[PDB]
């Protein structure tokens, strides 16, 4: 119980975060290898626009 | 020593008794304000759960 | 009548109003209230009957309709 | 600790009712030592008779 009471504030603020980026974006954002291909799509789409 | 132990039972029992007023009073006004809340306000920018 | 009691305190401490309830339902999961929701909605009952209700008993009351059943 | 009171009152009621019981067997038992010292007094005077 202490050992997750010391983790839980970082990890709730963490998860704030994740919530307000993803639904700022249209598509939901589920693990670390599914961030980097959004980061790539992302590229392309700068890449097209200009 | 034990009937002294029951008139501790019946001191505790009233100091049990303000405790109970004292949710049931709380929760009364807790109903109307989250009863406001819910203008989009409590979805994430009041409720900073961090 | 005398149920007027529960049917009223329910909701003041749901945040239903008195037809709300359905004496099919359960208070855990059908109405939204959490375990403290319903810790708070005992022990208002009990409260409000100026009477005790123990744990093992006072767990019984997930559904709707017990709230009467142990009163009358 | 009310329970508990309860359960330790039956108790307390329970050994209380059996030494009532040990107070009454002493008095019989005072009663019968008077009798068993005027008994002795009584061969004492009969041995010097």
């Amino acid at each position: 119980i202490q050992s997750l009471t010391a983790r839980a504030p970082v990890w709730l603020a963490a998860q704030d975060t994740l919530n307000q980026l993803c639904e700022q974006s249209g598509e939901t954002l589920a693990s670390s290898n599914d961030v980097t291909e959004y980061m790539q799509q992302l590229l392309e789409r700068e890449r097209e626009a200009t | 020593e034990m009937e002294n132990v029951q008139k501790k039972l019946r001191k505790l029992e009233r100091d049990y008794y303000q405790i109970r007023e004292q949710v049931v009073s709380a929760k009364a006004g807790w109903c109307a304000v989250m009863r406001m809340v819910k203008d989009n306000g409590v979805e994430r920018r009041l409720h900073r759960r961090e | 009548t005398i149920e007027e009691r529960v049917k009223k305190i329910i909701g003041e401490q749901l945040g239903v109003k008195q037809e709300e309830v359905t004496n099919n339902a359960s208070f855990v999961e059908d109405l939204g209230a959490d375990s403290l929701d319903t810790v708070e909605l005992v022990m208002a009952l009990e409260e409000e009957f100026d009477t005790e209700i123990p744990d093992e008993e006072a767990e019984k009351i997930t559904t709707v309709q017990a709230a009467i059943d142990y009163i009358n | 600790s009310h329970k508990q009171l309860a359960t330790e009152q039956y108790r307390h009621v329970e050994m209380a009712r059996e030494l009532a019981e040990q107070s009454g067997a002493s008095s019989d038992l005072e009663t019968d030592h008077q009798a068993a010292s005027d008994h002795l007094n009584l061969v004492q005077t009969a041995m010097r008779q």
